[PDB]
């Protein structure tokens, strides 16, 4: 009855979040000076969001505009459904790319930059294809439905999930190792609570680990408005991550900040 | 410096062969390379072209498909595969050096060459005349005309001059129609304007009699004139 | 201590040589440089702007 | 339109690709500046230039024993050096104070503001028998109030007072370091003396690398 | 010219007092942090004191702190060193130096007696 | 102690020289140029960005053809750019990675580079064997090399960090003369247009004028507070500009043996590390150390132009022989050419 009000109130907020995120991609794109392979891992990842918020914003008309006005059960439906269900894995794998690059920088010391970056853009774009094409084959032949509906079987909607679970798990693990090494530096050195608060609360929104923060027991918060509580937590955290990766790595980054300071200096 | 072509000789029509160029004494890899042909007693013509780092091949209309050009930088040696041979290919082939940057002198060295014997649109270059009687001491003025303007929008006028002494590989003399070559005495001096060009030799003496070729480089294919013979 | 002896001797001969030179009025020097700058002021492409054809870095 | 300048641009892009290749071979080598007062002949175990490697990581160390001793100019060169191996003796003539003010100047310089120092305090054992058989307070008075803090692991066998002297020197240098600009760079003072200090240099380089990446990521 | 005159110095008995001083022309005395350096016979050089642009931040060598004091009158463009309770080992030539460049916390002054911005030096002997 | 008497006539000679300079500084430059008209804030932009260097562009030098320019980076790379086609005509690896100066022979056939190995390497550009190669290893200096300039294709004048400039006969391999006399490391030498003489600025705040053949100083100037980083002779060959760690520039006029102007500003507190005039002379390109370069009206000492452009120390600067642009090579590894 009520969460619909949340959806229709945060529609414009999430569109403007998408806008702020593409704005931050543009800022990290144009300057020619913030360019560095550390930022091309970022600058694409923001697009993997731009692939999503397009969906949940411009897919909305798939349930409103076309339902504002049966033949549409041709490809023109299930192809857009695959667009959304693929941009989802594109996001959940570009978070993984960012994490694997973090570990790559902070772990090993001899590896080609352009070669490794090309390997990462592959592992970030192809792999969601390399396990959403078998979904296409199955949901085309064996249990194809109209517009490729929600979940035909227990093991046939596992197709989209299990590799996304792998990506989320690897993001969590590399996050844990990054925090282990950070605190190892910090207590091997010559008030920490602020340090680790700000640190981890910046390292989680980028790597997208919040999902595995509240993902221990399932199928038990399905009543007593607890299902809606779970919906609120998960939907808000995800629909915030798009804003938050930009807000913490494009507005509060000292390098882009001094870039803007010097740019205004250069504006007489 | 040492461009030794090899492999030529007798052939059967339509047959096949593999000409090589052992190129030594310089920075082989940094040099773009050409092949050029001369029919036993006719003028010059460019045959095939490879670039530096084997990154661009160009061919003349008469040889595309039938001719292959390749290089081996570690072995420091150029290669041409002859296939689909015709009677019009019983000629002498010259392995040619050339390097391109601002102010360079391409075609700076044409190897000795080797003969091949097989027996059964563009920018036209109007030479002066096949043969001209001349004696030492005075000044001579070899003329040349072009179908198009060789002067470019960039600023360079793209015409080269070469001199062939009897029984040896020709030599570059002038580049971009005005600039003298290395090792070439001030005696020679070319000049001109758009589609009008000349090689003027003052103080003419011995070691100067041969054929004078007026070629261009404004674009591919590369053209030539028949060649003005001078005598004693 | 003889290193300072030699250095002072050489320094003082250098001071003598540089002191016994001619020297012209800064009025003369400044007027000369100003005349040079006003003369060759229409003949340099840094101060003197040149249309965008023969500023051959343009494009 | 690139009539003959097409081949020019072709050779330009070939040489530019060569620039990419040596970018690969440059961004992955560690330039470190030696700054003496040894092991440099042993640190090349694997004349001015000195190249070697640890764990397939290649180190280019420049010694500067060829200049006059006015450094305010020919040291700016090393603003992009990875680390400064600052090889200073432990037995002081007053060597410790000249070394102290040299270290302080390096730390404060506007180009070396963001360079970590690796401090090597040579000949600690030689200082040990020197100050045992017979001095320190004769040059630094504040050595009388000093005692070794409990968080300083000694080498067993020698005099806790010898360890106290060593750590007093180290504490002077780290007081320099922390007194201004801990935001960008850090001293990594070791206690040399005949082991592989190459491992110390390697581990400190890894530490500096990781710290710089964590600092651009907004973590450290 | 960047010239630094120094004054004061002579044969004094141990434990006495002395105020050696420095008048500096050839720069804006404010902008640099000054120095006192010394050379004791048979020895190289060594740095004794430091005083910043404002003179707030100050420093000494260990063997003179509390004993010697460094002050600077930027208004008068001068640098003073008050030596007290001297010692036989304090006999040396004392040079007023200034750090190479202004507005900096950096200094490279002491050398192998090869430096450009120090005065000529006043002898100070402490003996009987 | 006769040395005390030596210092005595030395100091009285200094007083006599300064009094004579007062008798020759009877009207300063700013007094009479005041009546002249201003210029206007020159709105110079970038025109090209040359981007191939792996490390700080530490030195640069045009060629007399006013199109090519050599540049030296301390990764060990000496590359000859063509500007118009912005192409890498050559790229040269060096015997040692630390170089503080490059030089382009006025004939165009050679380049010279040197630095912390004390040596000046001269490389043949127009060789007939293809690739470029080091023709000469001029190795007689005891400190580092900071500046090298070509007289002609055979003799080079090189200032070192041992306080000596030098003249070498490049063909011979050994030094023609040793211009000694400085007390601070020579930081920049500037050939007179007629190459009959040259200035050199050093780290003792003093600029010396020498006679290229007699091999002996002819003047010393001192109106700069701190070390001299850069020096450039006027087009006349009568004045020169010096730039120092004091964060100002000075005109030292050769005839009057003294100073004419100071180029200073309240904001600037950073040591200027490059200087050069334009071709005419009315402007002065001072490459500062707060990442900018300023364009000083040399006859007014106002600041007119500001070339910002860069994102690190601008460590070199030089105008074309025909006044067609300024190349600025900073520590961010970009050469910016400006019209």
């Amino acid at each position: 009855e009520q969460l619909l009000f949340l959806y229709i109130i945060y529609t414009v907020g999430y569109a403007l979040s998408f806008s702020a995120l593409v704005i931050a991609s543009a800022i990290l794109l144009g300057f020619r000076h913030l360019h560095c392979t550390r930022n091309y891992i970022h600058l694409n990842l923001f697009a993997s969001f731009i692939l999503r918020a397009l969906s949940v914003f411009i897919k909305d008309a798939a349930l409103k505009w076309m339902y504002s006005t049966s033949y549409q059960d041709s490809l023109s439906c299930r192809l857009v459904f695959l667009l959304m269900q693929y941009c989802v894995a594109a996001n959940y794998y570009w978070l993984l790319v960012e994490g694997v690059y973090l570990y790559t920088l902070l772990a090993f010391s001899v590896f080609s930059e352009q070669w490794i970056f090309r390997l990462y853009v592959s592992i970030g774009w192809g792999v969601p294809l390399l396990f959403v094409v078998p979904w296409g084959i199955v949901k085309y032949l064996y249990e194809d439905e109209g517009c490729w509906t929600r979940n035909s079987n227990m093991n046939y909607w596992l197709i989209i999930r299990l590799p996304i679970l792998f990506a989320i798990g690897v993001n969590f693990l590399i996050f844990v190792r990054v925090i282990c090494i950070v605190v190892s530096k910090l207590k091997a050195n010559l008030d920490i609570k602020c340090r680790l608060a700000k640190s981890t609360l910046t390292l989680i929104p980028l790597l997208g680990t919040h999902e595995v923060i509240f993902a221990f027991v399932m199928d038990e918060h399905a009543r007593g408005t607890l299902r809606f509580i779970k919906l609120f937590t998960e939907l808000s955290f995800t629909s915030f991550q798009g804003l938050m990766v930009a807000i913490l790595y494009c507005f509060v980054n000292n390098e882009v900040q001094l870039e803007f300071r010097k740019s205004w200096e250069r504006w007489r | 410096v040492q461009l030794v072509e090899s492999g030529g000789g007798l052939v059967q029509p339509g047959g096949s062969r593999k000409l090589s160029c052992s190129a030594s004494g310089f920075a082989f890899s940094s040099f773009g390379m050409h092949w050029v042909r001369q029919a036993p007693e006719k003028g010059l013509e460019w045959v095939a072209y490879i670039s530096s780092g084997s990154g661009t091949i160009y061919y003349a209309d008469t040889v595309k498909g039938r001719f292959t050009i390749s290089r081996d930088d570690p072995k420091n040696t150029l290669f041409l595969q002859m296939t689909s041979l015709r009677s019009e290919d019983t000629a002498m082939y010259y392995c040619v050096r050339s390097i391109y940057y601002y102010g360079s002198s391409p075609f700076d060295f044409w190897g000795q060459g080797t003969t091949l014997t097989v027996s059964s649109s563009d920018i036209v270059m109007t030479q002066a005349t096949s043969s001209v009687p001349v004696t030492p001491g005075e000044s001579v003025s070899i003329s040349c005309r072009s179908s198009k303007s060789l002067l470019h929008s960039n600023g360079n006028t793209y015409l080269y001059w070469f001199l062939q002494r009897p029984g040896q590989s020709p030599q570059l003399l002038i580049y971009r129609m005005s600039n003298l070559a290395s090792g070439v005495p001030d005696r020679f001096s070319g000049s001109g304007s758009g589609t009008a060009f000349t090689l003027t030799i003052s103080r003419l003496e011995a070691e100067d009699v041969g054929v004078y070729y007026c070629m261009q480089h404004l674009e591919y294919p590369l053209t030539f004139g028949a060649g003005t013979k001078l005598e004693l | 201590n003889t290193a300072s002896i030699a250095q002072a001797r050489k320094l003082v001969e250098q001071l003598k040589m540089e002191a016994n030179i001619d020297r012209i009025k800064v009025s003369k020097a400044a007027a000369d440089l100003m005349a040079y700058c006003e003369a060759h002021a229409k003949e340099d492409p840094l101060l003197t702007p040149v249309p965008a054809s023969e500023n051959p870095f343009r494009e | 339109l690139s009539a003959e300048d097409k081949a020019a641009v072709e050779r330009s892009k070939m040489i530019e690709k060569q620039l990419q290749k040596d970018k690969q071979v440059y961004r992955a080598t560690h330039r470190l500046l030696l700054l003496g007062a040894s092991g440099k002949s042993t640190i090349v175990k694997q004349i001015f230039e000195t190249k070697f490697q640890v764990d397939k990581v290649n180190f280019h160390m420049f010694d500067v024993g060829g200049q006059r001793d006015e450094r305010r100019k020919w040291i700016q060169c090393f603003n992009d050096v990875t680390a400064i191996i600052f090889v200073v003796a432990s037995s002081s003539t007053n060597r410790l104070q000249e070394a102290l003010n040299l270290f302080k100047s390096i730390w404060n310089n506007r180009w070396l503001r963001t360079i970590s120092v690796i401090l090597f305090l040579n000949k600690q054992d030689l200082l040990a028998e020197k100050v045992l058989a017979g001095k320190i307070e004769d040059y630094f008075p504040e050595f009388a109030r000093y005692t070794t803090p409990e968080d300083a692991t000694p080498e067993p066998g020698e005099d806790p007072r010898v360890t106290r002297a060593k750590y007093f020197i180290r504490d002077e240098f780290l007081r320099i370091s922390t007194a201004s600009g801990d935001g960008r760079h850090y001293c990594y003072p070791h206690f040399t003396c005949d082991t592989e200090n190459i491992r110390r240099v390697f581990n400190d380089c890894r530490d500096i690398i990781q710290r710089m990446h964590l600092r651009q990521y907004e973590l450290l | 010219q960047v010239q630094l005159q120094e004054s004061g110095g002579g044969l004094v008995q141990p434990g006495g007092s002395l105020r050696l001083s420095c008048a500096a022309s050839g720069f804006t005395f404010s902008n640099y942090k000054m120095n006192w350096v010394r050379q004791a016979p048979g020895k190289g050089l060594e740095w004794v004191s430091d005083i910043s642009q404002s003179g707030a931040s100050i420093s000494y060598t260990g063997s003179v702190k509390g004993r010697f004091t460094i002050s600077r009158d930027n208004a008068k463009n001068t640098l003073y060193l008050q030596m007290n309770s001297l010692k036989p080992e304090d006999t040396a030539v004392y040079y007023c130096a200034r750090c190479p460049a202004p507005f900096t916390r950096d200094c490279f002054d002491v050398t192998s007696t090869t430096y450009a911005y120090r005065g000529q030096g006043t002898q100070v002997t402490v003996s009987s | 102690s006769e040395l005390d008497q030596l210092r005595q006539e030395a100091e009285q000679l200094k007083n006599q020289i300064r009094d004579a300079r007062k008798a020759c500084a009877d009207a300063t430059l700013s007094q009479i140029t005041n009546n002249i008209d201003p210029v206007g804030r020159i709105q110079m932009r970038t025109r090209r960005t040359l981007r191939g260097h792996l490390a700080k562009i530490y030195a640069m030098h045009w060629g007399t053809d006013s199109r090519l320019l050599v540049s030296a980076s301390q990764d060990g790379k000496l590359i000859i750019w063509d500007s118009y086609t912005t192409n890498k005509v050559h790229a040269i690896p060096l015997r040692s990675s630390w170089v503080m100066t490059c030089a382009y022979a006025p004939s165009g056939n050679y380049v010279a580079c040197g630095g912390l190995d004390n040596i000046c390497s001269i490389y043949n550009l127009k060789t007939r064997e293809g690739n470029v190669r080091v023709s000469r290893e001029l190795a007689g200096h005891t400190g580092y090399l900071s500046c090298c300039r070509f007289l002609d294709d055979n003799q080079i004048v090189t200032s070192s960090g041992d306080t000596t400039c030098a003249l070498w006969d490049i063909e011979t391999g050994q030094q023609t003369t040793t211009f000694t006399g400085h007390t601070g490391d020579v930081m920049s030498l500037s050939l007179a247009p007629d190459t009959r003489l040259f200035v050199s600025g050093a780290c003792d705040a003093s600029a010396k004028l020498w006679d290229v053949r007699e091999g002996m100083c002819r003047q010393t100037f001192t109106g700069h507070e701190s070390d001299i980083n850069a020096i450039c002779f006027f087009p006349n060959g009568n004045a020169f500009a010096t730039g120092s760690d004091d964060a100002t520039c000075r005109l030292f006029d050769l005839r009057a043996d003294q100073e004419l102007m100071t180029y200073s500003h309240d904001n600037i507190i950073c040591g200027i590390t490059s200087v050069s005039f334009s071709k005419s002379g009315r402007l002065l390109l001072a490459g500062y150390d707060d990442f900018n370069c300023n364009v000083w009206d040399a006859l007014k000492a106002d600041r007119a132009g500001v070339l910002a452009g860069h994102d690190n120390r601008v460590s070199c600067l030089g105008v074309t022989d025909d006044g067609m642009a300024v190349a600025t090579g900073s520590w961010d590894s970009f050469l910016k050419i400006w019209n």
